[PDB]
């Protein structure tokens, strides 16, 4: 799947005035890609581990935990959950 | 858009979309999905941008991501994990 | 107790040795000779089930 245009947008969000090479972005948008996967088959199993019909951001949150390494994981949590919270709010 | 309701970028539909195509998948789960991609990505870009001594980067190119990857421990581990 | 020291140590050693994850992943990390800029169906495509009761 491409996420290049989104990737896009949060270069011109952190810097305003910088580029993006081709090779650079498909990397970001392979990278991203990867990620994504990752997350995925994370939650996936863990919906089967609960015998869950339906994937909520609860699993996101486990997967992130389980595969986010440090400090990653803690504000990856907080940018999901206040994300979540204003999109239910 | 239901993005700008999460306060995103990242496509939510699209990342929804993406998670069935891998059975209900929630909004949550898709909001969620977006956000930490969202998140990953600008900490990624956030570096590449500041690669340089004067950090003034006029274009991002592969050297700038391998210098935000491999020159973030995190990063480097992530990406190497999967 | 300086907030500076060993400012630069940990990227030395990181850069003592050649990573070869960084030259095969995602197609290597490496700066190629006519590497333009990137360009620029842009939207959020959402499904009937999006808003289902979780």
């Amino acid at each position: 799947e491409s996420y290049s245009i989104y990737v896009y947008k949060v270069l011109k969000q952190v810097h305003p005035d910088t580029g993006i090479s081709s090779k650079a972005m498909g990397i970001m948008n392979s990278f991203v890609n990867d990620i994504f996967e990752r997350i995925a088959g994370e939650a996936s199993r863990l919906a089967h581990y609960n015998k869950r019909s339906t994937i909520t951001s609860r699993e996101i949150q486990t997967a992130v935990r389980l595969l986010l390494p440090g400090e990653l994981a803690k504000h990856a949590v907080s940018e999901g959950t206040k994300a979540v919270t204003k999109y239910t709010s | 858009s239901r993005s700008q309701r999460a306060g995103l970028q990242f496509p939510v539909g699209r990342i929804h979309r993406h998670l069935k195509s891998r059975g209900r998948v929630g909004a949550t789960a898709a909001v969620y999905s977006a956000a930490i991609l969202e998140y990953l990505t600008a900490e990624v870009l956030e570096l590449a941008g500041n690669a340089s001594k004067d950090l003034k980067v006029k274009r991002i190119t592969p050297r700038h991501l391998q210098l935000a990857i491999r020159g973030d421990e995190e990063l480097d581990s992530l990406i190497k994990a999967t | 107790p300086r907030k500076t020291a060993g400012n630069r140590l940990s990227g030395l050693l990181e850069a003592e040795e050649e990573d070869e994850f960084y030259q095969t992943t995602y197609g290597g990390f490496t700066e190629e000779s006519g590497d333009d800029e990137y360009q620029g169906d842009t939207e959020d495509e959402v499904d009937s089930d999006f808003d289902i009761d979780e």
